[PDB]
């Protein structure tokens, strides 16, 4: 009784941008995870530090599922101790973390003819990224000996840039949906367990 | 990787006319972010062509920009001197960059014969254990040519290498050295030995052709 | 403005490590990135890495593996090392700002081979009558198996440069090089002004004086 | 150009199944997805279906689930859409719609001009007519209203007309209603000079091609 | 299922003028929402999408806005190519949902419907039923009510009513609203009567047939 949901999150309609990924919080459930990685929509299901099968006997304290969308190329960046884009200029896992990155395609959904631009990422940045951190700043990248102040030109470029998905991109340049979820502990109690 | 492609891979042109080089792109491209790169003979590259229709600072009025997608195309209206050098296309829209192959722009001039020579070794290059014959082209446009090598009325093949002169300064022609090499042995049993060439200025191939111990 | 200096080793071997490092002259070295790029004859211009003023790295994944940085901003430097090498990774290394639109460097050639320092061999090719040009004939020099690039050639002591076409060096399965070096000239001048291909190796100290003469067919 | 053509309209009664197509010429059938759309009788546009570029991905709405069943093959160019189980609840007219995303992130741009269907389980049948004469109460500033009235006809559609397609000066012909019986009905009227009610006659021509059925009647005064 | 409500039910409205149609929603779409246009017996015409974009050769004067629970779209300038119904879409999640429609009628003069009776003939009695008729021609705007009182009774149940369109020659309508009753239960009573309402009207207007009246 009482079940997750795990419908909203996955069987969603509409995914963010990877620069804007959303985090969902998951407690007082009852979480069954059996369905998931007895599927084979999802192309990817890996799992570091517990193991698939033995998930529906553990009880965390809560869940937080971060859902959005990337290349499928970009898809090993989605790991600790990796590193790329997706994961310093955007969503970056920490090192020897808890939990499971699950993947499919989307190119039914995601896919338009001449290109849909919603899907962005962010390419420029002076700095990486620490974990779980959230960059929505549009601001104006300076590459040159020149101030920007504001405006776009010559060494001072807009950081975020579209994806150009189509449906004819054949595999890797296909939009793929993710899924990570991070089983966070606490010295409270385990409001979260598995199915009996 | 966003690989690029440049088109065409070499041009001829003369002082005064227009240049145009196009780049392809594998996949479409961010909003206009290509960028147009100039090289010279040891020096290092260098930009005049931002977002594939701005003209960065210090850059003459005559090189333009345009395109989208995956195709851009850059031209030059009125050329010059300078303006002949390697050109290349630069995408920093998706990471990693993606730079092109080039496309170099030669000066063009009125087609001219090769001058074709033959040199049989010399003794001392025996007596070191081996032998090279060369060939010789001097003075002659456009590069395109072909040069081939025959043993008594026998071709050849994997053992002849050519190295190709540089556009001249003063008449703007090529010059060319083919070498054939061949071990002594190998180059005692036979004959004779031939240069067959092959090139659009020639009414027909050019066969120069010399003997051993020939005198 | 800004000026990059570049060193770093030249010759190597495989197996071994490039390293190279690049210095910034006259603006801050922090809040940019720093690049480096490579330039070979058949790969054209590629892109290896960029770094920051915090060990920040950007990688090309192609090279991933055997790509490391390194910067010091005591001396406003930074560095590239790149492990198992080959004959492939011998190019033109240049380093640059962030996406070099500004500013980039000057070059350093890397050369990979596993031979070692040798001499030239100088053999002369020589004209014969059968190499008339309606009143003009050609002969010159060849150089062979040397190490390393470059060679110096000349005429006369330098006191010839009409016709003179010397062209580029040749890498052969030796793991050395070869070139030829020729000249054009009236036949009214062969059998009695005469020529000299002087050569000059530094990398061995050598300097050649080879005379040349038609091969004088000595009848017996 | 740009065209897609419905079919599969026709009259089918209540449990049993129907099967409409849509034929696109003009562009990339094979990367658009495809939207089903309704609109009945009386009432505003229903959302009905939605399929992608391959068929993996299907959406139905809260009210056809099960029933109804969409599919498409892009080597004909073609567009199914299968209904079991039809009700009185889906008389209607449907659209097929082109969409160049799933989710619709820019909309609809292309429709087709639609393609009805009828539900009952009643059978053709010709019209019953009736005349509506004038009446002494309709006398207003010398103004007759007289017309005609056809009742108990199935299925649509009726033509009527006036002294042989003559009388267009005031014919205020009204829709179709569907009353419990099942069948159709609807009148046509038209206004008068009460002066020339006794000297011209006036005349409904009535025609239904489901039934071949031709018909004529005279508009007299209720004489005592 | 997100539900889409639009208003105003209806407008009136002339050349030239600005129009203004407002949609609302129950949870939530950032800028998701679409508008399309309609014509009798024709199909839709996407004009808007975004809710603030807008469609390949559609004219300036339509106009969109908006974001979230609310949304507006406007027309600056009407036209005689404008007056048809409008639809929303949103487009945030499935199922998706459309609008139950606005539309937009033309503007003028109070008219006053001329009303008019009609009896049930012999014929329909012949084969054994009765259908009379009250007729409510050449009016505006298009609300008006048809009472109808059997013995001077009101009576429901057993009417049907049926409206033609915003007529083309001076934008008025025509109503006709139908009694069918059965032979039996129709001789049993003699005075029947349909009253009008309407806003035009000075007052209701009441006209009756008593059963034989010739």
């Amino acid at each position: 009784t009482n079940l997750c949901p795990f419908g909203e999150v996955f069987n969603a309609t509409r995914f963010a941008s990877v620069y804007a990924w959303n985090r969902k919080r998951i407690s007082n459930c009852v979480a069954d995870y059996s369905v998931l990685y007895n599927s084979a929509s999802f192309s990817t299901f890996k799992c570091y530090g517990v193991s698939p099968t033995k998930l529906n006997d553990l009880c965390f304290t809560n869940v937080y599922a971060d859902s959005f969308v990337i290349r499928g190329d970009e898809v090993r960046q989605i790991a600790p101790g990796q590193t790329g884009k997706i994961a310093d200029y955007n969503y970056k896992l920490p090192d020897d973390f808890t939990g499971c990155v699950i993947a499919w395609n989307s190119n039914n959904l995601d896919s338009k003819v001449g290109g849909n631009y919603n899907y962005r990422y962010r390419l420029f940045r002076k700095s990486n990224l620490k974990p779980f951190e959230r960059d929505i700043s549009t601001e104006i990248y300076q590459a040159g000996s020149k101030p920007c102040n504001g405006v776009e030109g010559f060494n001072c470029y807009f950081p975020l840039q579209s994806y150009g998905f189509q449906p004819t991109n054949g595999v890797g340049y296909q939009p793929y949906r993710v899924v990570v979820l991070s089983f966070e502990l606490l010295h409270a109690p385990a409001t979260v367990c598995g199915p009996k | 990787e966003i690989v690029m492609t440049q088109s065409p891979g070499t041009l001829s042109l003369s002082p005064g006319e227009r240049a145009t080089l196009s780049c392809r792109a594998s996949q479409s491209i961010s909003s206009s972010y290509l960028a147009w790169f100039q090289q010279k003979p040891g020096q290092a590259p260098r930009l005049l062509i931002y977002g594939a229709s701005s003209r960065a600072p210090g850059i003459p009025d005559r090189f333009s920009g345009s395109g989208s997608g995956t195709d851009f195309t850059l031209t030059i209206s009125r050329l010059e001197p300078e303006d002949f050098a390697v050109y290349y296309c630069q995408q920093y829209g998706d990471s990693p960059l993606t730079f092109g192959g080039g496309t170099k722009v030669d000066i063009k001039r009125t087609v001219a014969a090769p001058s074709v020579f033959i040199f049989p070794p010399s003794d001392e290059q025996l007596k070191s254990g081996t032998a090279s014959v060369v060939c010789l082209l001097n003075n002659f446009y456009p590069r395109e040519a072909k040069v081939q090598w025959k043993v008594d009325n026998a071709l050849q093949s994997g053992n002849s290498q050519e190295s190709v002169t540089e556009q001249d300064s003063k008449d703007s022609t090529y010059s060319l050295s083919s070498t054939l090499t061949l071990s002594k042995a190998d180059y005692e049993k036979h004959k004779v030995y031939a240069c067959e060439v092959t090139h659009q200025g020639l009414s027909s191939p050019v066969t120069k052709s010399f003997n051993r111990g020939e005198c | 403005e800004v000026q990059l200096q570049q060193w770093g080793a030249g010759l190597l071997k495989p197996s071994e490590t490039l390293s190279l490092t690049c210095a910034v002259y006259g603006e801050s070295f922090s809040g940019y990135y720093w690049s480096w790029i490579r330039q070979s004859p058949g790969k054209g211009l590629e892109w290896i890495g960029q770094i920051n003023h915090s060990g920040n790295t950007n990688y090309n994944p192609s090279l991933k593996s055997r790509v490391t940085m390194s910067v010091d901003t005591s001396k406003n430097q930074f560095s590239l090392k790149l492990s198992s090498v080959t004959a492939a990774d011998t190019a033109v290394y240049y380093c640059a700002r962030e996406l070099g639109h500004d500013y980039w460097g000057q070059g350093t050639l890397v050369t990979v081979s596993s031979a070692s320092t040798k001499g030239p061999s100088v053999f002369p090719l020589a004209p014969s009558s059968k190499s008339t040009s309606g009143g003009t004939a050609a002969l010159g020099c060849l150089v062979k198996d040397y190490f390393p690039e470059p060679v110096t050639v000349s005429w006369n002591s330098g006191a010839l440069t009409s016709g003179v076409h010397t062209f580029p060096a040749v890498l052969q399965s030796s793991g050395l090089y070869s070139l030829s070096s020729v000249v054009t000239v009236p036949s009214s001048s062969l059998g009695t002004q005469t020529y000299i291909c002087n050569v000059n190796h530094k990398p061995s100290n050598t300097k050649v004086d080879k005379k040349v003469e038609p091969k004088s067919c000595d009848k017996t």
